[PDB]
């Protein structure tokens, strides 16, 4: 299962 | 370069045997950016039922892809892969050698 | 070494003036691709690429689809912020790549976590192995580092790599166990390839093996022939196995002083094989 997206760059 | 030119191998899935079902494979690897043009040719003409794998990349960040199609070799049917990418002057062409 | 890995590989590519960046994901256990996602599909959803992930039900697929749809939007913001940091024009196509995952040992526990990024094919920023700090490639990636340190985002990454990644991989190994925990040894042979009464190529083949890691080498009475070997890089058969060969031009008449040597995790004992006339 992929990781929940974090803050953008 | 921050654009690497694709390496190209053409090969069959199984050791060829004329008049026997196989898959013709064109493996392109080591390229950046990800836009690329691959055709498989028979006697110089474009094969239409061609599939490729999902786009992936190596630890050096360079992309790779396998293009493939069902086929049935014959004693001198001439198969090849034609590849265009922004790092090339013109399309690159690799003949299928059944011994490689 | 009873050891395993899970990795997700993301590529986002912008295409200014032509609608939003394209987002593509693939997922691997060891060398087996098992999931994909493509934002350009007519209905973008995560899809099975191996038969053993199908046993997860529709809720699993929905959840991951939501993840990917959200990641796509996040990578678009990123692309926008990157173009700014490098002072690039609005018209060019750019690439943001992500790779992350875990390595675990036979005990199932975490050996190493990974989470890092590339802009336009070059290292940008990576989570260090302590999972608590970052390495930034240049002053633009320090701008990102400052944001992610202010937010303590490495804590959230750590939680995923130590806590989630590890348990999902175990789950997948348990679903896929006869295909993921089994090595397929190379079927092998040596072909004779005479160029004249001048020369002769002994090409050595290893076909149909899994995983991809292998060693093929030649000898001359014992001595490694590194200089005088042509080796193809290892390549997919397209059935989830791999191939490689190694060739060597040998003076015509001296062929049977030469021995190909195959090492791969699928064989109890290394192979020392020869040409069969």
């Amino acid at each position: 299962r992929p990781q929940v997206p974090l803050r953008p760059m | 370069m921050i654009q690497r030119t694709p390496k190209i191998q053409v090969y069959s899935r199984h050791p060829a045997e004329n008049g026997k079902s196989n898959f013709l494979n064109c493996y392109v690897s080591g390229f950046h950016p990800s836009d690329i043009e691959v055709d498989l040719l028979k006697n110089g003409e474009r094969i239409e039922k061609v599939e490729h794998s999902d786009l992936s990349f190596s630890k050096d960040w360079s992309f790779y892809l396998l293009y493939y199609t069902e086929f049935t070799p014959t004693e001198k049917d001439e198969y090849a892969c034609r590849v265009n990418h922004v790092t090339l002057s013109q399309p690159k062409i690799v003949k299928w050698d059944r011994d490689m | 070494m009873g050891s395993h890995s899970m990795r997700y590989f993301y590529t986002s590519v912008s295409r200014p003036g032509r609608g939003e960046p394209r987002f593509i994901s693939v997922g691997y256990v060891d060398d087996t691709q098992f999931v994909r996602f493509d934002s350009d599909a007519a209905s973008p959803r995560e899809e099975p690429r191996a038969p053993w992930i199908e046993q997860e039900g529709p809720e699993y697929w929905d959840r991951n689809t939501q993840i990917y749809k959200a990641q796509a939007q996040t990578d678009r913001e990123s692309l926008r912020n990157l173009r700014g940091y490098y002072n690039q024009s609005e018209a060019g196509s750019h690439t943001l790549q992500s790779m992350y995952g875990c390595d675990v040992g036979p005990d199932g526990r975490l050996l190493r976590g990974h989470d890092q990024y590339a802009y336009d094919g070059k290292d940008y920023i990576a989570l260090n192995e302590d999972l608590r700090s970052w390495t930034a490639a240049d002053t633009a990636a320090q701008i990102t580092q400052r944001k992610w340190e202010a937010a303590r985002e490495a804590e959230q990454r750590r939680a995923y790599l130590e806590g989630e990644c590890v348990e999902w991989l175990r789950r997948y190994l348990e679903n896929g166990k006869d295909k993921l925990e089994r090595a397929d040894p190379p079927k092998t042979h040596v072909t004779h390839h005479p160029i004249s009464d001048h020369e002769a190529t002994l090409r050595c083949w290893a076909l149909g093996f899994y995983p991809a890691e292998i060693t093929l080498t030649w000898q001359r009475d014992g001595e490694d022939q590194t200089q005088d070997t042509e080796l193809v890089e290892t390549r997919p058969a397209g059935d989830r196995t791999f191939q490689k060969w190694a060739a060597v031009v040998v003076p015509s008449g001296e062929e049977q002083r030469y021995t190909c040597h195959v090492q791969h995790e699928g064989l109890p004992k290394p192979l020392t094989l020869r040409w069969e006339p």
